[PDB]
DNA sequence: TATAATGGGAGCTGTCACGGATGC
DNA sequence: GCATCCGTGAGTCCAGGG
C-alpha cells in the first residue's frame, strides 16, 4: 500500500540515519563502509540472497558475513547501538522502494 | 484513525480478534497493538510542594495522610477560609481543587490548598489583606482525585487546626506533533529537565522537557496490530 | 539531481485430425 | 473411465518478387 506523508518521512529518515550509522561503524571498527553495508544487508535480506559484490575486495561468503557480524556484535552498547540503526535503515530502504514501485510504472507507460 | 478521535486502547498491549480498537476500528486479528504517529503528546509533570489550610477543629477528620477522593473534613455550616498573609493572589485551578499562592514583590509569601468543596472567592491577580475570605467550604470537603496528601502536620490554635500538607500531584501539558516530527520517547517514560521528547527538522521546533514527568501518547495517525 | 507526480493496452474471427488434458 | 475440451502442426512442383 501507498505511503502516507508520515510513513514516507519516517522511512526516509531511517535510511539517512542508517547510512550515517554505517559511517560511524566504519570509524569505530576500522572496517570498510562498503563491507559493513553489505553485511548488514546480508542479514536484513537473509541468506536467500547472499552473493558476491564487484567492488568488495573480499568474497562476501556466509562465513565472512558471520565473522563480521560477530566482530560487530562484540561492541559496547553505545557502539552496538549503530548496528541496530543500520539494520533499521536497510529494512526502511527495502520498504521505501517497494512502496514506490507504482510511480515507475506510471512514468514508464509513456516511453 | 479519523482526525481527532482518540484510541480506546494504549500502545504496547495485547488485543483480541474483533475487539474494537477505536470507535470506528475493529481488529480482525489478535496480538500487540502499536501506535504509528502520535499527533498529541501529553506530559504529566510531577510537582511536590508544601501547602496549608485552616479548619475548625471539630470538623476535621484527623489522619496522618490522605489518599485522593478521601474525605478531609465535614462542616456542619458554611465556613470561610481566610487569608493569613497580605499579597497578590495566584490562583491555579487544577482538574479538581486549587492552589492559592499569595506573593509580595517577586517573592511567594503563602501557599494555600483548597480541596474539593472549597469555592475560591478570589480571582487570579487579586490583592488580599489578612483575614479576608479566600474561599468557602460548604461541607464533606475531600481530596481531589488528581492530588494526594503524602504527609500531614497539624497545629492546634484556639478552635482551629492549621494543616501543613506535603502534597504531591501532576500537571499536564499537551504538544501537537507535526508530520515532519518523530517522538523519540516511549509511552510511560520518565523525562528530566532538558530531555528531548519529539525531534523535528529544525531545532527551534523540538520538544524538550521542562521539568520531570511522564509521557502519554494520544491520537495516533493509525494503529498497527501485530 | 528536489513543486508534485504512485496499477497497461489490445484484441480480430469461414481448417482439421489427433494426442493429451481436464471435468463428469 | 469415460467421455469432453484443449493445444498443435499440417497442407504437390517450379518460377520471381513489385
Amino acid at each position: 500500500p501507498l505511503l502516507t506523508l508520515e510513513e514516507e518521512v519516517e522511512l526516509a529518515r531511517k535510511v539517512e540515519e542508517g547510512m550515517e550509522a554505517i559511517k560511524k561503524l566504519s570509524e569505530i571498527t576500522g572496517l570498510d563502509p562498503d563491507l559493513i553495508r553489505e553485511v548488514v544487508r546480508a542479514k536484513i535480506l537473509g541468506s536467500a540472497r547472499v552473493r558476491h559484490i564487484p567492488g568488495l575486495k573480499e568474497t562476501l561468503d556466509p562465513k565472512t558475513v558471520e565473522e563480521i557480524d560477530q566482530k560487530l556484535k562484540s561492541l559496547p552498547k553505545e557502539h552496538k547501538r549503530y548496528l541496530h540503526i543500520a539494520r533499521e535503515g536497510e529494512a526502511a530502504r527495502q520498504h521505501l522502494i517497494e512502496a514506490n514501485l507504482r510511480l515507475v510504472v506510471s512514468i514508464a507507460k509513456k516511453y | 484513525l479519523p482526525p481527532g478521535v482518540d484510541a480506546l486502547v494504549k500502545d504496547g498491549e495485547e488485543v483480541v480478534k474483533g475487539q474494537e480498537l477505536a470507535p470506528g476500528v475493529v481488529s480482525r486479528l489478535d496480538g500487540v497493538a502499536l501506535y504509528r504517529f502520535p499527533r498529541r503528546v501529553r506530559v504529566e509533570y510531577v510537582k511536590k510542594e508544601r501547602a496549608g489550610l485552616r479548619l475548625p477543629l471539630a470538623a476535621w477528620v484527623e489522619k496522618e495522610a490522605y489518599k485522593p477522593g478521601e474525605i478531609l473534613a465535614e462542616l456542619p455550616e458554611p465556613y470561610l477560609f481566610r487569608a493569613e498573609e497580605e499579597g497578590v493572589v495566584e490562583l491555579k485551578e487544577l482538574e479538581e481543587g486549587a492552589f492559592l499562592v499569595l506573593r509580595r514583590e517577586d517573592e511567594p509569601v503563602a501557599t494555600y490548598f483548597l480541596p474539593v468543596g472549597m469555592t475560591p472567592l478570589v480571582v487570579h491577580g487579586e490583592i488580599v489583606e489578612k483575614g479576608q475570605p479566600l474561599a468557602e467550604a460548604k461541607g464533606l470537603l475531600r481530596m481531589p482525585r488528581q492530588v494526594r496528601a503524602a504527609q500531614v502536620e497539624a497545629e492546634e490554635e484556639g478552635e482551629t487546626v492549621y494543616l501543613t500538607l506535603f502534597l504531591e500531584w501532576t500537571e499536564p501539558k499537551d504538544y501537537r506533533v507535526q508530520p515532519h516530527m518523530n517522538v523519540v520517547v516511549p509511552e510511560g517514560a520518565r523525562v528530566e529537565a532538558g530531555d528531548k521528547i519529539v525531534a523535528a527538522i529544525d531545532p527551534e521546533e523540538e520538544v524538550i522537557a521542562e521539568a520531570e514527568g511522564v509521557v502519554h501518547l494520544h491520537e495516533p495517525a493509525s494503529i498497527l496490530v501485530v
